[PDB]
């Protein structure tokens, strides 16, 4: 697997350039040519799809796109969830008010900052 | 400026041949072509049809006379030609496959 990391550094486009020119072209090439091959695989990451010449992305090579939307409150709600571990240290104050019930607190915690946040 | 050998046909003598000297300076035997060597892009053909303009290696140009050889087939603007700079001789087209015709259909 090879990880092509902000790819609006290179690959991004040619016409627009106010060698780097001479990138895309010989890549494509390599590409076309290493697809016959069953277990290569090209996985790309970029903030702005739009800077992208959609040569490469063209059906063929650059065939499928994710898209990562923002989070939701369920969403929210998961990755605090996924930090927010029973393994950190919790105020008495807090604890007791769960009869030291550690993840009925967090969970509950999650939710409440969950609500506040997206109010 | 050399004496040819009797031995030697002075009108069988094919420009850019590689020849054999000796310590008395007289060509007597002429061999073949050299195969090796600076490679140069062509750029243009000069109208007197006996030299051509190509780029070398580092985006310098040069005139060089072609050899008998590559005086169908035509020579295009494109091609790869061995060339010896301090002799300004192109000797032998090294054939090489283009890529964006495919690319382009």
């Amino acid at each position: 697997i090879v990880f092509f990391d902000e790819m609006d550094s290179i690959f991004r486009t040619r016409g627009t350039g106010v060698v780097e020119t001479t990138v895309v072209p010989q890549l494509l090439s390599e590409i076309d040519g290493v697809e016959g091959l069953e277990n290569v695989i090209v996985i790309g990451a970029s903030n702005r799809e739009d800077m992208i010449d959609p040569a490469i992305l063209r059906p063929g090579r650059l065939d499928v796109k994710i898209k990562i939307e923002r989070p939701d409150a369920e969403a929210a709600q998961d990755i605090y969830s996924k930090y927010l571990t029973e393994f950190l240290p919790v105020h008495a104050d807090d604890l007791a008010e769960f009869d030291g019930d550690r993840s009925a607190c967090i969970k509950a915690m999650i939710e409440k900052v969950v609500d506040r946040m997206y109010a | 400026r050399l004496t040819c050998s009797p031995n030697i046909d002075a009108a069988s003598l094919k420009k850019g041949q590689t020849v054999r000297l000796n310590e008395a300076l007289t060509v007597v035997e002429a061999g073949t072509f050299e195969a090796v060597g600076e490679i140069s892009t062509l750029r243009e053909i000069l109208a007197d049809g006996h030299r051509a303009l190509v780029v070398g290696h580092a985006d310098e140009e040069r005139v060089v006379w072609l050899a008998d050889p590559l005086i169908p087939r035509k020579l295009r603007p494109g091609d790869s030609l061995l060339v010896d700079t301090k002799a300004g001789y192109a000797f032998e087209r090294i054939p090489k496959a283009e890529v964006e015709d495919l690319v382009l259909e």
